[PDB]
C-alpha cells in the first residue's frame, strides 16, 4: 500500500469530456496517454504515484485542456482536481482514485487498469 | 489580504489580490489555508456556483480573475444585491 512498486497497464482512450463520468459507476479510467507516460516507472507510495498521476495530466496537451486554469495548477504540483462543488462530500472535495480490486482482495497498487478516477460521493456509493 | 466580511468592502482590485492569493495556495501541498479562503469566497460572494466559477468557469467568460470578477459584478447586479465598494 505504502511500500514502493512499478507501475503497470495500458489505461483506455478518452475523449474530451474525460471525467465526465466520473461519479457513475467505476469512474473515469486512465487515461492510455497517461498509463504510457507512467509504465514501468518506480514509486515510492501509491501517494507518489498519485502525485505524478495527476502532474502527467497537467502535462498532457490534450487533457489538460478539459480543466481551468486552477485546475491546472494543482495537479501541476501533483494535488488531485478538485470536482465540482455538487460532487463533494464533507472535507473530500477533489476526484480520488479507485482501486477495482481492494488493495487486500487481489491487490493491485500500481495497476492501472485496477485504478479509476471517482468523485467523493461516487466513492462513498460504491463502497 | 483580510478577509473583509461583505464583498462591499471590497474594491474590485481588493478581490482580484483576494483571487491571487487563492491561486497561491492553490498550489500548495496541503488544502487546509486553500479551504478556508474558498468558505470565504463562496461567503462574500453568496454565487450560486460557489467555487466552480474558479475551478470550472463558465466557457463563455475569461478563465481569469477578471472573469471571475465580472461574472460575480453581473450576477449580483441582475439580483440587485450590492456589489463591489467603488472605493
Amino acid at each position: 500500500r505504502n511500500k514502493p512498486g512499478k507501475a503497470t497497464g495500458k489505461g483506455k482512450p478518452v475523449n474530451n469530456k474525460w471525467l465526465n463520468n466520473a461519479g457513475k459507476d467505476l469512474g473515469s479510467p486512465v487515461p492510455d496517454r497517461i498509463a504510457n507516460k507512467l509504465r514501468d516507472k518506480e514509486f515510492k507510495s501509491f501517494d507518489d504515484f498519485r502525485k505524478k498521476f495527476w502532474e502527467e495530466v497537467s502535462k498532457d496537451p490534450e487533457l489538460s485542456k478539459q480543466f481551468s486554469r486552477t485546475q491546472n495548477d494543482r495537479m501541476k504540483v501533483g494535488r488531485a482536481p478538485q470536482t465540482r462543488t455538487q460532487d463533494v462530500s464533507g472535507k473530500r472535495q477533489s476526484f480520488e482514485l479507485h482501486h477495482e480490486k481492494p488493495i487486500s482482495q487481489n491487490g493491485g497498487v500500481y495497476d492501472m487498469d485496477n485504478i479509476s478516477v471517482v468523485t467523493p460521493k461516487r466513492h462513498i456509493d460504491i463502497h | 489580504m483580510e478577509l473583509k466580511n461583505s464583498i462591499s468592502d471590497y474594491t474590485e482590485a481588493e478581490f482580484v489580490q483576494l483571487l491571487k492569493e487563492i491561486e497561491k495556495e492553490n498550489v500548495a501541498a496541503t488544502d487546509d489555508v486553500l479551504y478556508v479562503l474558498l468558505e470565504h469566497f463562496v461567503k462574500i460572494t453568496e454565487h450560486p456556483d460557489g467555487q466552480d466559477l474558479i475551478y470550472y468557469p463558465s466557457d463563455n467568460r475569461d478563465d481569469s480573475p477578471e472573469g471571475i470578477v465580472k461574472e460575480i459584478k453581473e450576477w449580483r447586479a441582475a439580483n440587485g444585491k450590492p456589489g463591489f465598494k467603488q472605493g
